[PDB]
């Protein structure tokens, strides 16, 4: 299961 | 003993022509179980092993949408990147993402990774605190500042400690047949002759999982690094493991010789000798 | 842009015996960036059928595949995997050892 959170970008 | 659930990203751009290549797969323990590929038809995160079939497409689709949105995370971070680090549109760059959850021998949460690399150098690392990062130089620093002010370790406990504990408890329930099976290594030895006075001997442990192994030479009880080649673990290709060590001895003196095996499906160690 | 020469194995799935059916694994790691061609050889001619593992990398951010086919060892016959990668000048060959 990925994470369903946007992910936070560098 | 303890599990994992770990996810694998790369990115690679690509300046001749196009977006970036983006593969991710999938995987508890040390056995693959889901893969996306930006170069396939499919466009789906795809299965790849039988346990997890048992899933609905609601399943799939979340999981398409998810992995599609990394993609392009990882795609804007290519171009972040490259402007950190002042480089031109020549290049091919790589980002690289990593994170999962362990539970422990208690099935409860033992730690959270969350790290990225550059070029394949560290360029920013969750801790074990899972409250602050590492920053490799000053563009993971601009990161960083970022990271900080916005909350980020936060969401991620959130998943590590939760959601991410949840499925890997559920996907070593539907998948217990072989991923809570160990496999012990099918072990021999085999016997070489360098020469009239100096013979190698090998220590085989083949068709082994998981992939975790401690393969030891022993002369007379005594451990001995001297003389001996070994392989990395390699994969057998059936989702089981394959490595050897070997030994270079007098000939006629083959029963002094020892190996010692380590294997968590193993109760005893063991002992194999010519 | 950091460079990473690939460590190289050529190896059958089981135990090598004449006229029973196998596989054969060259299984490529250490390695970056991860374009790399890896192509398995009989008696020096290319291999069709060759499928590779999806592409992963370990702890240290280092790439590693599995390329492997179904093939069927005989006592006349020749194995052995090429690689190409930026790290080396020109393709690397591994042959397939009897005891590798």
């Amino acid at each position: 299961y990925l994470s369903p959170i946007a992910s936070p970008l560098l | 003993g303890s599990h994992s659930m770990r996810y694998f990203f790369t990115s690679v751009s690509r300046p001749g022509r196009g977006e970036p290549r983006f593969i991710a797969v999938g995987y508890v323990d040390d056995t693959q179980f889901v893969r996306f590929d930006s170069d396939a038809a499919s466009q789906r995160m795809e299965p790849r092993a039988p346990w997890i079939e048992q899933e609905g497409p609601e399943y799939w689709d979340g999981e398409t949408r998810k992995v599609k949105a990394h993609s392009q995370t990882h795609r804007v971070d290519l171009g972040t990147l490259r402007g950190y680090y002042n480089q031109s549109e020549a290049g091919s760059h790589t980002v690289q993402r990593m994170y999962g959850c362990d539970v422990g021998s208690d099935w409860r949460f033992l730690r959270g990774y969350h790290q990225y690399a550059y070029d394949g150098k560290d360029y920013i690392a969750l801790k074990e605190d899972l409250r602050s990062w590492t920053a490799a130089d000053m563009a993971a620093q601009t990161t960083k500042h970022k990271w900080e002010a916005a909350h980020v370790a936060e969401q991620l406990r959130a998943y590590l400690e939760g959601t991410c504990v949840e499925w890997l408890r559920r996907y070593l329930e539907n998948g217990k047949e072989t991923l809570q099976r160990t496999d012990a290594p099918k072990t021999h030895m085999t016997h070489h002759a360098v020469s009239d006075h100096e013979a190698t001997l090998r220590c085989w442990a083949l068709s082994f999982y998981p992939a975790e192994i401690t393969l030891t030479w022993q002369r007379d009880g005594e451990d001995q690094t001297q003389d001996t080649e070994l392989v990395e673990t390699r994969p057998a290709g059936d989702g089981t493991f394959q490595k050897w060590a070997a030994v270079v001895v007098p000939s006629g003196q083959e029963q002094r010789y020892t190996c010692h095996v380590q294997h968590e499906g193993l109760p005893k160690p063991l002992t194999l000798r010519w | 842009m950091i460079q990473r020469t690939p460590k190289i194995q050529v190896y059958s799935r089981h135990p090598a015996e004449n006229g029973k059916s196998n596989f054969l694994n060259c299984y490529v790691s250490g390695f970056h960036p991860s374009d790399i061609e890896v192509d398995l050889l009989k008696n020096g001619e290319r291999i069709e059928k060759v499928e590779h593992s999806d592409l992963s990398f370990s702890k240290d951010w280092s790439f590693y595949l599995l390329y492997y086919t179904e093939f069927t060892p005989t006592e006349k016959d020749e194995y052995a995997c090429r690689v190409n990668h930026v790290t080396l000048s020109q393709p690397k060959i591994v042959k397939w050892d009897r005891d590798m």
